């Protein structure tokens, strides 16, 4: 921590909410297309601070599809998936 | 696109004879508003033998103008400026018109071009997938096996999930339209789970083709959890007539009704096997197996039975279940005799240890002709 | 008018039946069908045909 | 009976939507829904529901519209397809998370 | 090439081919059992009515 001893220190900023969007808009064509385009609707209610929080919605909009056996990735399956990771960020950070 | 499919079922019920007079001519009704409408006349050529010039002039009118139309919107489009993106929808469109009037040879030539343009990657597995529909409409076998080659050529470089659920439902109408059944019973029920619907076939359609295949197929113990306990051929409920014909059948048999069961068989035949396109070839072979099944249960847990009691039961004569099973006897899938003299039905049913042995050397006769056949010209080499 | 009862009661059958059935088939081979139904207290056709779907 | 029933509830949906606004409305959808249901036309009321849904997903965040989402599953349980009747089991259950409900909709 | 003078002088003692004379001069087995079935169950049901 003497300066130019490190010659270079890098800060990543915390992701901006257009930063958010390209990387939620890459993992869900691995899985199966927000109909609807539900993609947005994600990014307008919060940015995350980390793109683990961006995996969790991914992860979690997948599993309540697998359970049905429909494909499809509906705007009901998106909404639930928000806010059951949105309770558990605000129940560690209070 | 969509209404190729509409008229021609209709046009199939006007073509056959057998058929009622009366059921004839709503199809009749029906089917000649839309010919005009569409302007089906390349199509329609062939139909009307087999069952005015102004659909012609009509034709060539709506030829010419939406021909016409389409050509000097390209040349328009052309100029103004995106050269990969504008040609291509323009030509798609060009391609729509050919596909409504049921001629599929200029609808490839247009489509043509649109592939050339390099475009969105999805885009291009729909008019794949559009090309493989008119081997549909034309009911040749020989148009949609080619075509669906090329589609599955571009769906996994595509890795598009949503057009690949389409796919699944498209080669279950291959292997539908072909006699081998085991491959369609497993695909067309999953696409009952999962339905995408870009300018496709209704959703009722499928219903009815997993049923009739469910029954072919499956075994006793998977016909009850696919098909029986499907949730949504019960939540449909039998609404449609066709549906509904299979749907008595098929309770009966697991029920263990067998007075209605025979008369069951008669009311498909006449109201689903027949009407449809695609298993109007596979009637007689659906009716032969299930028969049969009736039997190979029943046998199963009989080893006695007398002729009245098996006949009675069905609701069929000594004399007529006598002659019924002496054709069935040889395939030996019953493994069963008919005592005439002491009049019982005697079971055989061998899964001796000396079945066993036969099911091992037919498979090693196999082996052995193969091995003579490299062999023989190598060493002379 | 017990729509839930009845489908429960149908799958009784069956479970009792079996519960009867493994204690007769035991000491016996070759037993009369007649013989059986006694046992059970049910018909004689009805056993029949039950047996047929076990 | 029937035909007292059926014609009374048109009468009164018809006079509610035209004069009175949105609001009371898209309650007497659910009664209808409901006193379809006790006649046995279930296709009728299953349809109902998908008039509804959507929009009034925007504005659930009521315990008469937590009813509707009971309502769903009790339809698809007569028309016997078990697995939407454990799927709008648990649609019910999310807004129904607070757990502050009338008992009549906490017994049901 | 090799076996070509041996298969070309064993087809000249057949003569021709006969697959082309043949245009000039002119269920595998079974027969489907719904239309035999229809009329016997008339003919049954009648029987089994009076009975």
């Amino acid at each position: 921590l003497r300066p130019g001893r490190i010659d270079r220190k890098i800060e990543f900023p915390p992701p901006s909410v257009a930063a958010r969007a390209e990387i939620l808009r890459i993992h869900s064509r691995k899985m199966n297309l927000t109909r609807g385009i539900n993609l947005r609707k994600v990014a307008e209610k919060m940015n995350g601070c980390s793109g683990a929080d961006v995996k969790g919605v991914c992860t979690e909009a997948g599993m309540y599809a697998l359970r049905e056996r429909r494909i499809h990735v509906t705007q009901e399956d998106f909404e639930l998936a928000v806010g059951k990771v949105m309770n558990k960020n605000q129940e560690t950070a209070i | 696109r969509v209404p190729n499919y509409e008229v021609s079922e209709k046009a199939f019920l006007l073509t056959q004879s057998k058929v009622s007079i009366e059921q004839r001519k709503e199809a009749a009704e029906f089917v000649l508003a839309k010919i005009k409408e569409e302007e089906m006349a390349p199509y329609y050529k062939y139909l009307c033998e087999e069952y005015d010039q102004e659909l012609y002039n009509e034709l060539c009118k709506k030829n010419e103008s939406k021909i016409k139309e389409l050509n000097e919107k390209i040349q328009k489009l052309e100029e103004d400026d995106e050269g990969e993106l504008e040609q291509a929808q323009a030509w798609i469109n060009l391609g729509e018109y050919y596909a409504q009037i049921g001629d599929k040879d200029n609808a490839e030539k247009t489509l043509g071009k649109s592939l050339s343009k390099a475009i969105s990657t999805g885009a291009k597995i729909d008019v794949m997938l559009t090309i493989a529909r008119l081997g549909f409409f034309y009911n040749d076998q020989l148009y949609v096996k080619e075509k669906l080659e090329a589609v599955n050529s571009m769906i996994e470089k595509g890795g598009d999930w949503e057009r690949r659920n389409r796919y699944k439902t498209y080669y279950g109408i291959h292997c539908l339209a072909v006699r081998n059944f085991k491959e369609a019973a497993k695909l067309l029920v999953d696409s009952l789970a999962t339905f995408t619907s870009i300018e496709l076939t209704s959703y009722e359609s499928i219903a009815t083709y997993a049923s009739v295949t469910g029954l072919f197929t499956l075994e006793r113990t998977d016909l009850k959890s696919k098909v029986i306990d499907s949730p949504e051929l019960l939540s449909l409920i039998s609404t449609t007539a066709a549906l509904q014909s299979i749907s008595s059948l098929t309770i009966s048999l697991y029920a263990s009704d067998y007075a209605s069961y025979f008369p069951y068989l008669l009311e498909t035949y006449a109201n689903v096997l027949i009407p449809c396109k695609y298993l109007n070839r596979h009637a007689d072979f659906f009716v032969r197996e299930m028969r049969r099944k009736v039997y190979a249960q029943l046998l199963e847990s009989y080893k006695t039975l007398s002729l009245k009691s098996m006949a009675s039961a069905f609701g069929v004569s000594v004399a007529f279940l006598d002659n019924d099973l002496g054709k069935f006897i040889p395939n030996k899938q019953l493994n069963c005799v008919i005592d005439r003299v002491n009049g019982i039905v005697e079971t055989n049913r061998p899964d001796n240890k000396n079945a066993q042995y036969h099911l091992l050397v037919k498979q090693g006769d196999g082996l052995l002709t193969k091995l003579q056949k490299y062999g023989a010209a190598v060493r002379l080499t | 008018g017990d729509e839930l009862t009845r489908s429960h009661f149908n799958a009784l059958y069956d479970t009792l039946l079996e519960s009867n059935l493994c204690k007769i088939i035991e000491p016996f081979e070759c037993v009369e069908i007649s013989h059986i139904s006694k046992i059970i207290g049910l018909d004689t056709q009805q056993v029949e045909g039950k047996l047929s779907q076990m | 009976s029937l035909d007292d029933q059926i014609f009374v509830c048109e009468k009164s949906i018809e006079f509610a939507k035209r004069e009175k606004r949105v609001f009371l409305k898209h309650s007497l959808s659910i009664k209808l829904a409901t006193l379809h249901y006790q006649k046995k036309q279930y296709k009728d009321s299953l349809a109902l529901i998908n008039d509804l849904l959507r929009e009034f997903k925007k504005l659930d965040d009521k315990p008469s519209l937590v009813d509707v989402h009971l309502l769903e599953s009790k339809v698809y349980h007569k028309l016997r397809n078990l697995a939407k009747s454990k799927a709008s089991l648990t649609a019910a259950r999310t807004a129904a998370n607070s757990i502050y409900c009338p008992t009549q909709t906490v017994a049901e | 090439t090799k076996k070509k003078n041996e298969e070309i002088n064993k087809k000249s003692l057949e003569e021709d081919d006969e697959f082309e004379d043949f245009p000039i001069d002119t269920d595998d087995v079974e027969v489907d059992d719904d239309f035999t079935n229809e009329l016997k169950a008339e003919l049954d049901r009648y029987k089994r009515e009076n009975q």
